[PDB]
């Protein structure tokens, strides 16, 4: 029992948590976030997450084979999630970048964003303890934008490509290759560590978030909602695709997680107890983050929308500012990122190792070849790596920016879970599904998960995808920026190239097998013993 | 739900066949997992066979794993238990007993069918 | 066959005494899936106890159940002559399913 509560507790945290969420939440107005998050955690969201563990076991094969024997037509699913999880793994490790960055900076008797002496900073900056008493710009904004990003003025610039950052990714690249080849994940005596360190971590970063002479400004905008204006179409989709992407559901690497576990098991509560649990850690979280903006703008004058990047940066600004205003900062400092690149790389090794496991599984004849695996692995390492250089750029930041929003979240998320939810409630049929589920967990999933299938989540991604084309608004980066159009049209060319994998698949199948029309039909629709 | 109903029982000849129906009601017959127990004129309970509430998954006793085989007729509301070849330890009571949800045992009971062999 | 077997066969009993019966598997099995029936002399079985310490919708307040892994037992607060019955601890968890012997209350 303690053992199986640990892993549960450590395995499904990650930096969705910790730096997704905020910056989400800060850039759709805080508390009006809030209620159409929870609207995507039940009725889609921890019935979605169930759905997802449930045909990875039934299956006892990865994502590209379990639709094989569910519904023949709809294989491309497993494609789909695939490329999902390729596009998340190539852009997912800049965050890693930028925090072994700030980790390699954090050696010195003095924090470099402490104070604004430093040659990256620009004669518009003001100490913020001073800047109470115009164009005036805090430290630690501008150590993030010039020193460590080197923010060019647009996407349409790159600028040129930062040397040291890109030995940050490699160093990360090669800690993934050497790990996975190795075989290498936290399961000795030193899970107690990496387990709970988090944990930890937040907790203290909480107390001193709260115990900030400005916290009550930010957790009052943090959860007061505007029920009567912030109901944008933007807020929805980053809303339910916010849940979608923290549970790594349609990314199809729960489908491994769950064929790896025993069948006689009570995966039911299992799967609500690691719903729940990381939720609750982000909700919590939350408070660290907007009580520290609280008293960012309690201690500067301007209003809490106003203090910080709204892009992902947020944790990246919020963070230091608090580790800059505790006993000896360089060890809070030191702390604070070793633990968020160990909350980084537990996530990033299972993905990694989803996908690898899934594309071997997709041509088992040659990938399978014994060196072939290693010499697999360093292929697909250097081909993301290759990619990641290019949000290394001084222009790296719009990129990334753009592939955080199209590329692995948004309405591709909701697509996805549409045709999962669809296909198994109505083409192989929710009757035939809960009779499956009786025999493995001994019990039905019963109205809630019946019904959220059936009806609540295919509505839900239907409504927000119809909402969003009908009110469309393009992306900005942090609100003064305007992407141009090619840009746009790159991120919908990522969505789309996750997306197609479906109606592709179909075609190719209706057309690769022979017969009448509605025979071929009916032999792809019956399902596979 | 409420009520469940077995019948023909009677007596037939060793080495002969049998069936025996099982009625429901009260319930949506359709959406429960029904079973078979058996009781022996010595007192003692034993399994026999289970039929899933979709008839897909069918899973037998092994004293049985030949002899017996199991169905249903979910717009009749009616079980089947229909044996080919009763050796002479067969003779004993049988009740269909619904079954849906393994952590919560056989919910309800038919009156029970006595069967013999001689 | 993971057979299940009951220690004590019979029992005789008056009003009032306190009265426990215990399972035995040759397996172990999780405490979800085991579950005892009251079966009255002529007449059906009715599940009284379920998931090892849960009671049916029918059963007095003083039956009660406890145990886990290979050994189970239920008990009786204060009897009643109402109580006189055969229960039978049954297991759940893998096919094919197996009753205990039964344990009768005598009097
Ligand atoms: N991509 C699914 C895993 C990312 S995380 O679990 O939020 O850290
Ligand atoms: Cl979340």
């Amino acid at each position: 029992k303690i053992d199986f509560v640990l892993s549960v507790a450590g395995g499904f945290v990650g930096l969705g948590n910790v730096w997704r969420f905020p910056y989400l939440c800060y850039k759709n107005g805080g508390g009006a976030f809030l209620i159409p998050y929870f609207i995507f955690l039940f009725g889609s969201g921890l019935p979605v997450f169930f759905l997802e563990i449930i045909i990875g076991q039934y299956t006892s094969e990865g994502g590209i084979t379990c639709w094989e024997k569910i519904c023949p037509l709809f294989s491309g699913i497993g494609y789909a999630s695939v490329v999902i999880v390729s596009l998340l793994n190539v852009y997912y490790i800049v965050i890693l970048a930028w925090a072994t960055y700030y980790l390699f900076q954090s050696f010195q008797k003095e924090l470099p964003w402490a104070h604004c002496n430093h040659s990256w900073n620009t004669p518009h900056c003001m100490e913020d303890t001073m800047r109470k008493n115009t164009n005036f710009t805090s430290p630690v904004i501008e150590f993030w934008e010039r020193n460590v990003l080197s923010l060019s003025p647009g996407i349409d610039h790159p600028g040129s490509l930062k040397w040291d950052l890109a030995l940050c990714l490699l160093l990360v690249w090669l800690v993934c290759f050497f790990c996975i080849w190795k075989g290498v994940r936290s399961t000795g005596k030193v899970v107690y560590f990496t387990a709970t360190f988090p944990f930890a971590m937040l907790l203290v970063l909480l107390v001193r978030g709260l115990t900030l002479p400005g916290a009550g400004a930010g957790i009052k905008f943090y959860l007061y909602p505007d029920i009567t204006r912030l109901e944008d179409p933007q807020v929805w989709i980053d809303a339910g695709t916010q849940i979608f992407f923290s549970y790594a559901i349609c990314l199809g690497a729960m489908t491994s997680l769950g064929s790896y576990n025993k069948y006689h098991n009570n995966v039911y509560r299992d799967c609500m107890l690691l719903g729940c649990l990381n939720s609750g850690t982000s909700f919590v979280s939350g408070f660290a983050i907007f009580s520290i903006l609280g008293f960012m703008a309690q201690e500067q004058g301007v209003d809490i929308a106003d203090v910080a990047e709204s892009g992902p940066g947020l944790a990246f600004i919020a963070y230091p500012k608090a580790v800059t205003m505790m006993p000896l900062p360089t060890f809070w400092s030191i702390l604070f990122f070793i633990m968020l690149l160990l909350l980084g790389l537990d996530s990033q090794f299972v993905e990694v190792e989803g996908q690898i496991t899934s594309l071997v599984d997709l041509y088992p004849s040659f990938l399978r070849k014994g060196y072939r695996r290693e010499i697999f692995i360093a292929f697909v390492c250097s081909i993301s790596y290759l990619l990641g250089l290019t949000m290394v750029t001084e222009g790296g930041m719009y990129v990334f920016q753009l592939f955080d929003y199209y590329a692995a979240s948004g309405v591709c998320l909701l697509w996805v879970a549409f045709f999962e939810c669809f296909v198994i409630a109505w083409i192989y049929g929710g009757n035939r599904f809960s009779e499956d589920i009786r025999d493995m967990i001994g019990f039905p999933p019963g109205p809630w998960m019946k019904y959220s299938w059936a009806v609540i989540t295919p509505v839900l991604c239907v409504g927000c995808f119809i909402f969003s084309l009908v009110k469309y608004v393009p992306l900005t980066y942090n609100k003064t920026y305007v992407y141009p159009n090619w840009a746009i049209g790159l991120g919908w060319s990522l969505a789309l190239s996750s997306m197609l994998c479906v109606p592709l698949v179909i075609v190719i199948r209706l057309c690769q097998t022979e017969g009448p029309f509605l025979v071929r039909v009916k032999y792809l629709l019956t399902p596979r013993e | 739900e409420v009520q469940l109903v077995e019948s023909g029982g009677g007596l037939v000849k060793p080495g002969g066949s049998l069936k025996l129906s099982c009625a429901a009601s009260g319930f949506t017959f359709s959406s429960y997992a029904m079973s078979w127990v058996r009781q022996s004129p010595e007192k003692r309970l034993e399994w026999v066979a289970e039929i899933s509430s979709g008839g897909r998954y069918i899973y037998y006793s092994d004293t049985v794993t030949g002899r017996f085989t199991i169905s249903r007729d979910n717009a009749r509301n009616i079980l089947h238990l229909e044996m080919s070849s009763l050796r002479s330890e067969d003779t004993a009571m049988y009740y269909c007993a619904r079954g849906e949800v393994r952590q919560r045992g056989f919910d309800y009971w038919g009156q029970g069918t006595t069967l013999t062999v001689s | 066959e993971n057979v299940l077997t009951q220690s004590p066969a019979i029992m005789s009993t008056s009003p009032g005494e306190k009265v426990t019966m215990t399972c035995r598997a040759s397996s172990s099995v999780g405490s979800s899936y085991l579950h005892w029936y009251q079966q009255k002399s002529g007449a059906s079985p009715k599940l009284w106890i379920y998931s090892t310490s849960n009671l049916a919708s029918g059963v007095p307040a003083r039956f009660s159940g406890s145990g886990s892994g290979t050994s189970y037992s239920l008990t009786i607060s204060s009897v009643e002559a109402e109580d006189a019955a055969t229960y039978y601890c049954q297991q759940f968890s893998g096919y094919p399913l197996t009753f205990g012997s039964g344990t009768k209350l005598e009097m």
